[PDB]
RNA sequence: UAGCGGCGAGCGAACGGGGAGCAGCCCAGAGCCUGAAUCAGUGUGUGUGUUAGUGGAAGCGUCUGGAAAGGCGCGCGAUACAGGGUGACAGCCCCGUACACAAAAAUGCACAUGCUGUGAGCUCGAUGAGUAGGGCGGGACACGUGGUAUCCUGUCUGAAUAUGGGGGGACCAUCCUCCAAGGCUAAAUACUCCUGACUGACCGAUAGUGAACCAGUACCGUGAGGGAAAGGCGAAAAGAACCCCGGCGAGGGGAGUGAAAAAGAACCUGAAACCGUGUACGUACAAGCAGUGGGAGCACGCUUAGGCGUGUGACUGCGUACCUUUUGUAUAAUGGGUCAGCGACUUAUAUUCUGUAGCAAGGUUAACCGAAUAGGGGAGCCGAAGGGAAACCGAGUCUUAACU
C-alpha cells in the first residue's frame, strides 16, 4: 500500500489490511457510539418517596372521609412527592472489544485515504510557540479542519496549537476514532504512520 | 431530560375542539366531552357513508313509481319491462327523466309495455 | 446479584451431553417387600426429565 | 464519512416495548399482563418450581450420589492440546505452564480427541488406548 | 389574606360525626 | 462451588491464584562494654505551600435598528477563542483567562541541624497457670449438634511446662508445621458537618433541597413533633410633572417618559376552563346521548355572471355517552363538576434466547498499572468429550457373571 507525501511527493510503503480495508459501518458506529458512551459523567440522581423530606404519616384515615385512600405524602402522585423510578448515578461505559476498536481504526483509516482526508509529511514543527505561525502555516498547506498526530512530544506545537479550536494536535498513541471521523483533514508524521502500523499490526 | 407536555397536550387538545365547533354546549369547549362526541360523529359518518345509497335508492324508486303509476304502469312491471327490453338504465338516471323529462320517461314506459305486450 | 442454585434441584439432576437432565426413579425407597421385583428393577436406572417439566428444571438450576 | 453519516446495522438495534402507551401500541392499559390475577400484580408472580401446593418434582424426586473432590483435581487433556506446550515433553507443570489444566491439578488423562503429529514425549500421565496409538504413530514415547 | 384551614385536613370530617342513623334494620 | 438447611424457604465459604500496599519490634533479666541507632519534645535555618494581592495582549468603517456585540468590508492578538457582564449574538468595550510574579505577620508540611530526654549493640539466660484441656448450658465460625473439628465463656473443675505442648474438620498412629495463656506498630481501606476549584446527554419555579423569595418561617399541636404558599416592569425608574371627574377618596381619562404603557408597579409571553358586549342566522304546536346523512332558506365574501367557498340550519332518514368490571350494561352497576400542570412496566447485576457485529477451534479479559476511552494485564471464564453415585474408562461408557 503506498501513500503520496504532500511536501516531499515521495511514497511511502504501509500495510494493506491497514490502510486499504473495506469501510465495516456498522463496527465503527458502534465504536464512536461507546466512545461517546465513556465521555458521559452520568452525575444526576432525584428523590424516592423514601429519600423526600416528610413523615411517614397517613394524611387522613383510611375510610369514612369522603376522600381517595392515601398512605403518604411522599406519594409519587402528589404534589412535591418522590419520583417514581427516580435514578442513581450510573456508568455508561461500554466495552469494546480489542479486536474490535483496532478493526475500526483500520477501517476508518482506510477510508480517509479513500477519501482523500488524509495528509502524510515527514515532519511538521513550528519553530516557536506562536499560534500565529501556526496559522500560517496551516494556510500554506490549505487546511483550517485539521488533526495533527504527531509520533514525539511537541510542545510548541501543543501551545500554538492550543487556542485553535479548528486545530487539534494529538500524539501517535492518543488517537481516537471519533476525532479522526470530527475533523475534516488528518495529517499523519511519517513515524506516526509507522507507529501506526507497529500498533495495528 | 424532563419532557414537559404543555405544549403537545395543548396542541393534541386543539385538534379536537377544532372538530367540535358548532356543537351543543361542552360538546364544543370541553375536552372529555367533545372527544366522546366526535368518535360518535367518525362512526355515523361511516355509517352514514352506507346509508346514503339506501336512502337515494329508495328516494328514486318511489319516484319512478309515482310517475310510472301517472303514465298507467307499476314500478314492478316497468322495471321488468326494462330487463326485458335490456335497458340498462340506472334509477337515478331515471328519477331524473322523471323529473325533467317527462316525454321520455313516457317513452320509456311504452317501450316497457311493448316489451311486456 | 448473581442467580443461586436450588441445591436440592442440584442434589437431585445432573446434565446430560444434549441438555436433558437425568433422575433417579421414586417409589424405591421403602415399602419394598409388596413391590414387585420386576417393577423395581425398572425403577433402578436413571431416566431422563420429561418435555414438560423441563421448564421448571431450568429455571432451578441455571448454571447447568 | 462523517459523525452524520454513520449508521448501524440492519435488524441490530430494535426499539424495545413500552407498556400502558396508548392502543395502537397494542402493549395497552394492562401491558401483557390479562387481568386481576397474582401474575397481573407488581412483583405478583410464584417463585422457582412452585407447581401450586403440589409436591414439586424436585421434591418427589429422591436425592442420589456424592461429590468426589478427586474428580475436581483430575483433568482431560486433548491431543491437540500436545503441541501447545513447549520442548516436546509433557508434564503436569509444563501443561500448568501452557495454562491448560489449573494450578490444582494431580491428575490427567490424555484422550483421543484431535490429533497429534509431532513426536511427544508424556511423563507421568494416563492415557488411553486410542492416544497411545496416536503418539506412538506419531513418534512419541509414552514413560513415566 | 393568611385565609388558610379551609380545607386543610377537611377535620369537616375528622369530626366523623356519628354515623348509622339508627338504620340497623339493614341486618 | 464445597457445604449448611422443617436438606424446605433460603444461608453460603475456604484452600489456592492474580493485584493494591508492604515494616517490623519490645517486656517478662541479668551482666559487659554505656548513650552508640531510632523516636519524642523543643529551638533555629532552608525550601515549599496556605492565610491579602500585582501585571496581563490586540478594531475601525458602514447598513438596519430604540440600542450593535448583528450583517457587509478591511485589519490585528493569541502559551490568553475558559467563562461572565455590557441597551440584540463581542477573541480585540469591561472583568478576567494563559503566563509571569508577590507576604510585614501567623501557620502547616518537609529536610537539615542544635539542645533536652530516650536508649544502641554483644554475651549468657529465661520463654506469659486457675491457663490449656474437660463436664454442663449457650453463642460465634457458611457449618441449625449433626459423625462436628476450631474459637468465646456463665458454671463446676483442672494439666504438662522445649526431653514439653497446639493444630492439620469425629478419633488413633506416623509425619509435617507452629510455640498459646504479655504487649506495640505506618501504608493500601471507610466517610464528608465543612472549605476551594472544576464538571454534568442533572432540574429550570406543581421541577430541583421542605425552602431560588427574611423557610424549618407563617401556621397547627399541651407536647414530642408536623410544616407550607409565594420568582421575572424596563436597557436605564426615565416608577407617570400637570389637568380633569370623584369623598383633599378608590378608580379612571388625558398629558408625559420610553423602542414599546395591549411593559404602569394587581407590571415578560398571557393558553384553557369560566363570564361578558357586539354582529349574522335559527328558535315561542314542539318531545328523548343533541349528532350524522340529506337539505330549503338567509347573510357574507370571491368570480369573468359559470358558481364555489364560509356561517347558520327550517324539515327529514338513522341513532339509548365514555371507562372499568363482566356470561352479559343505555343500564336504575363503578368512576369522573370542568380546565391547566404532574401522575404508573424503571434501574443494577447475573442468566437464557433472538437479532446484529468482531474473531473463530478458539473467543475474551476482571482487578490493577498506565496519562490513561490507548496499550499492558489471559488470574480466570465458556467451548472444543462424554459416561458413571463414585473410583475409574474414554468415542465410548454404565448396567450385569455377560449382553443377542
Ligand atoms: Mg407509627
Ligand atoms: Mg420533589
Ligand atoms: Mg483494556
Ligand atoms: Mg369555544
Ligand atoms: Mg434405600
Ligand atoms: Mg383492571
Ligand atoms: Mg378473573
Ligand atoms: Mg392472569
Ligand atoms: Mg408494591
Ligand atoms: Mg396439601
Ligand atoms: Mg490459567
Ligand atoms: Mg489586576
Ligand atoms: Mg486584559
Ligand atoms: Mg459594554
Ligand atoms: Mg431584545
Ligand atoms: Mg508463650
Ligand atoms: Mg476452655
Ligand atoms: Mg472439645
Ligand atoms: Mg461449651
Ligand atoms: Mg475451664
Ligand atoms: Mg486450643
Ligand atoms: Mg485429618
Ligand atoms: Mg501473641
Ligand atoms: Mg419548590
Ligand atoms: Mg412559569
Ligand atoms: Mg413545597
Ligand atoms: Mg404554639
Ligand atoms: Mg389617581
Ligand atoms: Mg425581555
Ligand atoms: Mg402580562
Ligand atoms: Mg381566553
Ligand atoms: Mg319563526
Ligand atoms: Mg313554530
Ligand atoms: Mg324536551
Ligand atoms: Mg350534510
Ligand atoms: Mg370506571
Ligand atoms: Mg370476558
Ligand atoms: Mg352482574
Ligand atoms: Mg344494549
Ligand atoms: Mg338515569
Ligand atoms: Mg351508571
Ligand atoms: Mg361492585
Ligand atoms: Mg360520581
Ligand atoms: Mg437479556
Ligand atoms: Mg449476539
Amino acid at each position: 500500500m503506498e501513500l503520496v507525501l504532500k511536501d516531499a511527493q515521495s511514497a511511502l510503503t504501509v500495510s494493506e489490511t491497514t490502510f486499504g480495508r473495506d469501510f465495516n459501518e456498522a463496527l465503527v458506529h458502534q465504536v464512536v457510539v461507546a466512545y461517546a458512551a465513556g465521555a458521559r459523567q452520568g452525575t444526576r440522581a432525584q428523590k424516592t418517596r423514601a429519600e423526600v423530606t416528610g413523615s411517614g404519616k397517613k394524611p387522613w384515615r383510611q375510610k369514612g372521609t369522603g376522600r381517595a385512600r392515601s398512605g403518604s405524602i411522599k406519594s409519587p402522585i402528589w404534589r412535591s412527592g418522590g419520583v417514581t423510578f427516580a435514578a442513581r448515578p450510573q456508568d455508561h461505559s461500554q466495552k469494546v472489544n480489542k479486536k474490535m476498536y483496532r478493526g475500526a481504526l483500520k477501517s476508518i483509516l482506510s477510508e480517509l485515504v479513500r477519501q482523500d482526508r488524509l495528509i502524510v509529511v515527514e515532519k511538521f514543527s513550528v519553530e516557536a510557540p506562536k499560534t500565529k505561525l501556526l496559522a500560517q502555516k496551516l494556510k500554506d498547506m490549505a487546511l483550517e479542519d485539521v488533526l495533527i498526530i504527531t509520533g514525539e512530544l511537541d510542545e510548541n506545537l501543543f501551545l500554538a496549537a492550543r487556542n485553535l479550536h479548528k486545530v487539534d494536535v494529538r500524539d501517535a498513541t492518543g488517537i481516537d476514532p471519533v476525532s479522526l471521523i470530527a475533523f475534516d483533514k488528518v495529517v499523519m508524521t511519517a513515524d506516526a504512520v509507522k507507529q501506526v502500523e507497529e500498533m495495528l499490526a | 431530560a424532563r419532557v414537559k407536555r404543555g405544549v403537545i397536550a395543548r396542541a393534541r387538545h386543539k385538534k379536537i375542539l377544532k372538530q367540535a365547533k358548532g356543537y351543543y354546549g361542552a360538546r364544543s369547549r370541553v375536552y372529555r366531552v367533545a372527544f366522546q362526541a366526535v368518535i360518535k360523529a367518525g362512526q355515523y359518518a361511516y355509517r352514514d357513508r352506507r346509508q346514503r345509497k339506501r336512502q337515494f335508492r329508495q328516494l328514486w324508486i318511489a319516484r319512478i313509481n309515482a310517475a310510472a303509476r301517472q303514465n298507467g304502469i307499476s314500478y314492478s312491471k316497468f322495471i321488468n319491462g326494462l330487463k326485458k327490453a335490456s335497458v340498462e338504465i340506472d334509477r337515478k338516471i331515471l328519477a331524473d327523466i322523471a323529473v325533467f323529462d317527462k316525454v321520455a320517461f313516457t317513452a320509456l314506459v311504452e317501450k316497457a309495455k311493448a316489451a311486456l305486450a | 446479584p448473581k442467580i443461586k442454585t436450588v441445591r436440592g434441584a442440584a442434589k437431585r439432576f445432573k446434565k446430560t451431553g444434549k441438555g436433558g437432565f437425568k433422575h433417579k426413579h421414586a417409589n424405591l425407597r421403602h415399602i419394598l417387600t409388596k413391590k414387585a421385583t420386576k417393577r423395581k428393577r425398572h425403577l433402578r436406572p436413571k431416566a431422563m426429565v420429561s418435555k414438560g417439566d423441563l421448564g421448571l428444571v431450568i429455571a432451578c438450576l441455571p448454571y447447568a | 464519512m462523517r459523525l452524520n453519516t454513520l449508521s448501524p446495522a440492519e435488524g441490530s438495534k430494535k426499539a424495545g416495548k413500552r407498556l400502558g402507551r396508548g392502543i395502537g401500541s397494542g402493549l395497552g392499559k394492562t401491558g401483557g399482563r390479562g387481568h386481576k390475577g397474582q401474575k397481573s400484580r407488581s412483583g405478583g408472580g410464584v417463585r422457582r418450581g412452585f407447581e401450586g401446593g403440589q409436591m414439586p418434582l424436585y421434591r418427589r424426586l429422591p436425592k442420589f450420589g456424592f461429590t468426589s473432590r478427586k474428580a475436581a483435581i483430575t483433568a482431560e487433556i486433548r491431543l491437540s492440546d500436545l503441541a501447545k506446550v513447549e520442548g516436546g515433553v509433557v508434564d503436569l507443570n509444563t501443561l500448568k505452564a501452557a495454562n491448560i489444566i489449573g494450578i490444582q491439578i494431580e491428575f490427567a488423562k490424555v484422550i483421543l480427541a484431535g490429533e497429534v503429529t509431532t513426536p511427544v514425549t508424556v511423563r507421568g500421565l494416563r492415557v488411553t488406548k486410542g492416544a497411545r496409538a496416536a503418539i506412538e504413530a506419531a513418534g512419541g514415547k509414552i514413560e513415566e | 389574606m393568611s385565609g388558610k384551614m379551609t380545607g386543610i385536613v377537611k377535620w369537616f370530617n375528622a369530626d366523623k360525626g356519628f354515623g348509622f342513623i339508627t338504620p340497623d334494620d339493614g341486618s
